[PDB]
């Protein structure tokens, strides 16, 4: 993309649909994540809820953050004001607050999410994040 | 109390706050804490040398605010914990501030911003916290005053420190809503002055009043109320129940405006209605215009119980008594008046001739003398009693009393004395006894009785002066002092 990359996390989305859903990032880049948004005419039941984790392999692999990610976002606003309630994560280096996240050039990153209603925490959402070795990063 | 102003950990990261440079220094993160999301201002360019980085607040509206107080969230990261970290690395950052009369919107200049102080960590974050997840929120606060525009910024500078804003709250202190003394205080704003007592005039609440000092209070810095002056009393008919004033319970009652509570009805008296200044009387009973309505109701006293009236040679004495039923009166005073009588037939009021020993009104003892007076004729006299509430009523409550000896001679003497009298025949009958009293021409006499009309006195000195009297007894009139002598 450039600098920011948006990702609309909700199951009619192509691109979590084919399962593989990941980005390729330089340090310093964003990830704008954007709930689910629906307008007042919906019953609440066909909207979608989601709590993200930030999790290793065998916890992105298996669909499970327990003893293996951090609770990162709440889309528990599936009708926020100013559309789409939205997360954003800075790939940054170094954190300006005690216990921020860090983040390392040629590593990967993931995250997960489960159905607030609870569908079956199956096969959840997720998403990988590719943070470029500096010798690609330009 | 506070009026909060500013509450940026509250707004829920909708406040988009002016950063300067344009997209380098702060950065609005979001996170999770304690299960809940939270946004904070970070920056850490702690590699980069000469930094120079301003975080302005939106415009804030003071309104009536003179010295408002900024309270800071935030963490500082260890230096030391750094794996480069160039000797351009700060653990501090600077608070600004700037005051102005319209919003600036994205203008933003530094040097209108006045610093107020440089805002250090009591706790540094190490890089242990970080493996442990362990947050140490620093908390700084500081005031700025007398502001006088109509309306100020704050603004964060960062000189190249690890620093995470997680809260920013302003707010001005209000001395809050009173209720004291019986009177009411307005909500007011604390000064701006160190040394500012504002002086708040207080309102009666409801049935209260101010009776001779007017309520008022002193305002301070700080929000306190400080030295109450004067206060609101429950006037009459009114008490204090709890925080108000509330009408006197039936069979009740205040008369004046005190802090006191109200009395129940005193004796004789009739059942009061809600609010009563004084309970109303009970048939045939009174009060004076000076008793309190505590005193229960009075009546005049009956008449002087006894009253004696003793012509004790030319002046009569007059000698009575309290009467039995004073009325519950302690007031009472006595009065004398006089009629004439000449047993002629005809009568009429005293004359101006007689005198009293005392002025024969407004009496408080229980006798007078009176001379001057006609021989023969009969002097009826009467005494009133009169206490506190006499003049209430018409009625009169009184006693009336009205106003000849042994005629005395020597038969014979020797030495003894031989002695005889005499009474007028109708008064015969009232006598009882004589009594014939000797003594010799100073404590010490002899006194013998006889129902007859002539004794002789034995066992006498010769040649000696011997006064003798004799008395006519009653169930009485005594004779003149004789000097009779013995023989030699």
């Amino acid at each position: 993309v450039a600098d920011r990359y948006a990702v609309y996390w909700n199951s009619s989305n192509p691109r979590f649909q084919r399962g593989d859903y990941h980005i390729d990032v330089c340090i310093n880049d964003y990830l704008d994540v954007f709930c689910p948004h629906y307008e007042d005419s919906v019953p609440e039941d066909k909207t979608e809820r989601y709590v993200l984790y930030m999790v290793n392999f065998d916890g992105y692999s298996a669909c499970d953050h327990t003893s293996k990610g951090f609770k990162r976002w709440e889309c528990n606003r599936p009708h926020s004001p100013n559309g789409p309630l939205k997360f954003s994560e800075k790939f940054q280096l170094f954190t300006p607050f005690s216990l921020g996240f860090e983040f390392r050039p040629g590593r990967e990153y993931f995250y997960i999410s489960s159905a607030i209603p609870d569908n079956g925490r199956r096969s959840c959402l997720k998403l990988k994040v590719f943070v470029r070795p500096t010798n690609s990063c330009m | 109390k506070e009026v909060v102003l500013l509450d940026f950990a509250a707004a829920g990261g909708e406040l988009g706050w002016l950063t300067h440079p344009y997209g380098k220094g702060w950065d609005l993160m979001q996170n999770i804490m304690n299960d809940m999301p939270i946004y904070m201002y970070s920056v850490c360019n702690v590699m980069s040398g000469d930094q120079d980085n301003w975080l302005r607040t939106n415009w804030v509206y003071r309104g009536e605010a003179e010295r408002i107080f900024i309270e800071l969230k935030f963490t500082v990261r260890d230096c030391n914990s750094f794996p480069g970290g160039a000797s351009s690395c700060k653990e501090t950052f600077n608070l600004y501030y700037a005051e102005s009369d319209l919003d600036y919107g994205t203008n933003f200049q530094k040097r209108l911003f006045t610093k107020i102080d440089t805002i250090a960590p009591d706790e540094i974050t190490v890089s242990s916290d970080f493996e442990a997840r362990h947050v140490k929120l620093n908390v700084e606060e500081r005031s700025v005053g007398p502001l006088t525009r109509k309306g100020f910024y704050l603004a964060f500078q960062d000189i190249g420190a690890c620093v995470a804003l997680l809260s920013v709250r302003v707010y001005y202190k209000k001395c809050p809503e009173l209720l004291q003394g019986l009177a009411h205080f307005p909500e007011t704003i604390a000064g701006s002055d160190a040394p500012s007592l504002a002086t708040v005039a207080g309102t009666c609440v409801d049935h209260a009043v101010v009776p001779p000092e007017e309520p008022r209070m002193h305002c301070a810095v700080d929000g306190e109320w400080l030295v109450p002056i004067g206060q609101c009393l429950c006037q009459a008919g009114y008490e204090k129940v709890e925080d108000a004033c509330q009408a006197c319970s039936p069979g009740f009652f205040k008369f004046e405006a005190s802090e006191s509570p109200c009395l129940e009805c005193p004796e004789h008296t009739l059942p009061s209605p809600e609010g009563a200044t004084s309970c109303e009387c009970e048939e045939g009973f009174f009060r004076a215009p000076q008793d309190p309505a505590s005193m229960p109701c009075t009546r005049p006293p009956s008449a002087p119980h006894y009253l004696t009236a003793v012509g004790m040679g030319a002046k009569v004495e007059l000698r009575w008594t309290p009467p039995q039923d004073s009325g519950g009166r302690e007031d009472i005073v006595y009065s004398v008046t006089c009629e004439q009588c000449w047993p002629s037939g005809e009568c009429g009021p005293c004359e101006a001739s007689v005198r009293y020993s005392e002025p024969p009104h407004g009496l408080t003892r229980t006798s007078v003398t009176v001379s001057d007076l006609e021989p023969h004729m009969n002097y009826t006299f009467t005494v009133e009693a009169r206490n506190g509430v006499s003049g209430l009523v018409t009625s009169r409550s009184f006693r009336t009393a009205s106003v000849e000896p042994p005629k005395v001679r020597l038969e014979g003497r020797s030495t003894s004395l031989s002695v005889s009298w005499s009474i007028p025949p109708p008064q015969q009958s009232r006598v009882w006894k004589y009594e014939v009293t000797y003594r010799k021409k100073s404590n010490s006499y002899n006194v013998r009785r006889t129902e007859g009309f002539s004794v002789t006195l034995d066992d006498l000195a010769p040649d000696t002066t011997y006064l003798v009297q004799v008395q006519a007894l009653t169930q009485g009139a005594g004779s003149k002092v004789h000097e009779f002598q013995t023989l030699s």
